[PDB]
C-alpha cells in the first residue's frame, strides 16, 4: 500500500464516448451561439 | 490603432475539444507526442474584466502524458482562426486545463493482462517443477524461457490515457501576443527584408 | 486573389481509406513504414465555417504502429489532384483521425502460436527428463538445443496491426499551407532562379 | 493482470473485410456524390 | 502541350504479374532481395476520375519478404512500354497492394523438417545416456557433436515466402513523374548540355 | 501461445499454380482485351 | 517511527472543490469588491 | 519440425539426365526450327 492517502478529491474525468470529430465540430458550432444568446 | 487588441499574458478562455489522442504515458512522453485539436466556443477573458470575440477559431496542439497524476499535459501549437475575409495563423504558447486544474482528467490503460497471466502460468510451471525436482535419496526449462520471452515482450506495453471526443476544456495564453493578419504579416517582412536604413 | 483559398492549420475533412498497409508495431516502427493511400469523399472544413471542394483528390501516406494504443499512427506525405485540366500535387504535413480519436483503432495479430507451442513442448521434455535424472543413489539436451534455436526463431516475429480495405476515417491538415498549380510552381521556380535583383 | 484498468471505452474497430481496392475507389465515388447531394 | 499527360502521386492501376520471385523473408530482407516483373492490364486510373491507357507495359520490380505479416513488400524499379514506333524506359518509384492491402499475400515454407528431426533424435539419445549415466553407487558424446553440427547447419535456412505464376494485384505509383519518350529524354540531355547560358 | 489473437481475416491468399511466365504473358494479354471490351 | 515530532501545528490546507476555472474568476470578481466596499 | 509448412506446391523440378552438352546445343538447334515452323 502508499504509505500517504492514495485517493483524489474531485472524482470527475472525461468521458470518451466514441463520437465522431465531424459532429464535435457541429456540437461546438450550436453550442457557442446558444451559450452567447 | 489596430483592429486586433494586445493579448496580454494569463488570458484565457473556454473551449471544446473537436478530436483527441491517446497520451504516450512514458518516461520519455515529452518527446514522442501525439497531436490533438480543439475548437473555441467562447469569448476570451482578458484580466481586467475585458473580452474579445474569437469563436470558432481552432487551435493545434502537441500533448503528452502524466502516470502519476493521469493527466495529459497539452503544449499549444498554432493559432488558427478566419475572420471574415482575413486570415490568421500564428504560433502561440499555452496550455489547457480542466475542471480548474492543469492538464485533462483520465484515467489509465493498459494491454498487459493476457500477457502476464502466460507469464504468471509458466512460472508456476517452474515452481511446481522445481518442487518435484526437489524430492530425492540422500517442467522448469520451457517455465524460463517462455518466461523471459514473455517478459521481453510484455516490457513493450506503456501507459496510454485516452482522452478525447467532445469533453469541456479551458485554454489559457502562457504568453501575451498580438494577433496579427497573414497579409499583414507578409507586409511587414516585405518591409523588414528592404532594410530600410 | 488566388483561386485556390489559404489552408489553414487545423483543417479537418473526412474521407475513405482506398488500400491498406499492416503497421510495423515494434519498437523501431517508425523507421522502417509501410505507405497507404486514401481517397477524399467530403468537403474540407475550414476553421470558421468555411468550406472549399475538394474531393476525389488522392492523399499518399507513410504510417507505423503504436502495440500500446493498437492504433495504426499516420503521417501525410503529399497531396494530389487534378482538377479540370490543372494539376495539383503538393507535399503536406498532417495526420489521420478514426471515430473522433488519433489514429485508426485496429486489432493486434501475432504469428507466434506454434513456435511457442514447439517451444513449450521441447521445454516441458527438459523438465520432465530432468525429473527422471533426479532419482538416484545416495532427454534434456534436444529439449535445450532446440528451445533455444526455436526462442532465436520466433524473436523474428512482431506485432502487425491489419488496417485497410474501406473503413471510414478523417484527415486533418496539421500545418496550414496554400493550394498551387504545377504550372504555377513551375513559373515561380523559374523567377526566383531568375534572380531578379 | 494489469493493477489499473485494462480495457478501453470506445469498443469499436475497423473491419478489413478482404475488399479490392479497385473497389474502395468505386465506393468512395458514389458515397461522396450521395452524402453532397 | 504534351502528349503524355502528367501523373500524380497515388495513381493505382491493376494488373497481372508475369514471373514471381521467392522472397527473402529475414531479418536482411532489404538487402539481398529478388527481382520480379508483371505486366499491365489495365487503365491508369488519376486521381480525379481521369484515365490514360497504357496496356501491356512492363514493370520490373525489386521485392523482399516480411514474415511477421507474411506478405512481400516489394519496391517498384522502371517502367518499359513501348507504343506505336516510340519507346517508354523511365525509373520509377511504388508499391504492389495485393486484395486492397499492401504487398502480396502468402504462405511461409521451411526445410528444417528432417534436420531438426535428426537434431532432436540426437538430443534424445543424450537424455536416455545421461539418465543411464546416472543409476551408479553411493551415449552423450556423439549427441552432442552431432546436435551442435546440426544445429550450426541448420541455422543456414530463412524463410521463404513463394510468390507468382499468375495472380491479380494491382500496382500504385507512389511518387508523381511525367512520361516521355527516349528520343525526347537524348534531345533534353543534349539541351542541357549544350550550356545553353 | 499468442496473448492476442493470432489469425487474420482476410483469409485469402495468392496460388502457385506453377504456370509458365511464357503463358502468364498471354494469360494477361486475352484478359487485357476481353475486361475493356 | 521517526525520532523527533512527525506532526505539524496549522493542521490547515486546502480544498481542490473541483470548482471549475471560469467560476473561479467570477468569484474573485464579487469579492474583490465587497471586500474593499 | 518446422511450425509452418515445410512443402512446396509446385512439386516440379529439373532433370539432370547426364545428357553431353555437345547434344545439348543440337537439341536447342532442331526444337527452335520446329516452334517456330
Amino acid at each position: 500500500c502508499a504509505g500517504v492517502k492514495s485517493s483524489f478529491d474531485c472524482d470527475a474525468t472525461t468521458s470518451d464516448t466514441c463520437m465522431t470529430m465531424t459532429k464535435a465540430n457541429q456540437l461546438a458550432r450550436d453550442k457557442a451561439a446558444k451559450q452567447a444568446g | 490603432k489596430p483592429r486586433f487588441p494586445w493579448i496580454s499574458s494569463g488570458s484565457f478562455v473556454e473551449a471544446i475539444v473537436v478530436e483527441g489522442a491517446d497520451a504516450n504515458a512514458s518516461v520519455t512522453g515529452d518527446k514522442n507526442t501525439a497531436p490533438m485539436q480543439l475548437r473555441l466556443t467562447g469569448k476570451v477573458q482578458m484580466p481586467n474584466d475585458e473580452e474579445f470575440d474569437l469563436t470558432g477559431c481552432f487551435v493545434t496542439l502537441e500533448a503528452w502524458g502524466d502516470v502519476s497524476s493521469e493527466r495529459a499535459i497539452v503544449r499549444s501549437r498554432s493559432i488558427s482562426c478566419k475572420l471574415g475575409d482575413d486570415d490568421i495563423d500564428q504560433k502561440i504558447a499555452g496550455h489547457v486545463s480542466f475542471m480548474g486544474k492543469n492538464g485533462i482528467k483520465g484515467e489509465v490503460v493498459m494491454r498487459n493482462g493476457q500477457i502476464l497471466l502466460y507469464a504468471g502460468g509458466a512460472g508456476f510451471l517452474d515452481g511446481i517443477g522445481k518442487g518435484i525436482e526437489k524430492a530425492s535419496s540422500t517442467v522448469s526449462s520451457a517455465a524460463k524461457t517462455l518466461s523471459d520471452y514473455y517478459i521481453k515482450r510484455a516490457e513493450q506495453y506503456h501507459p496510454v490515457i485516452p482522452i478525447g471526443a467532445g469533453n469541456e476544456v479551458t485554454l489559457v495564453f502562457q504568453d501575451g501576443f498580438q494577433l496579427e493578419t497573414l497579409e499583414e504579416a507578409r507586409a511587414k517582412a516585405a518591409a523588414r527584408k528592404k532594410q530600410n536604413q
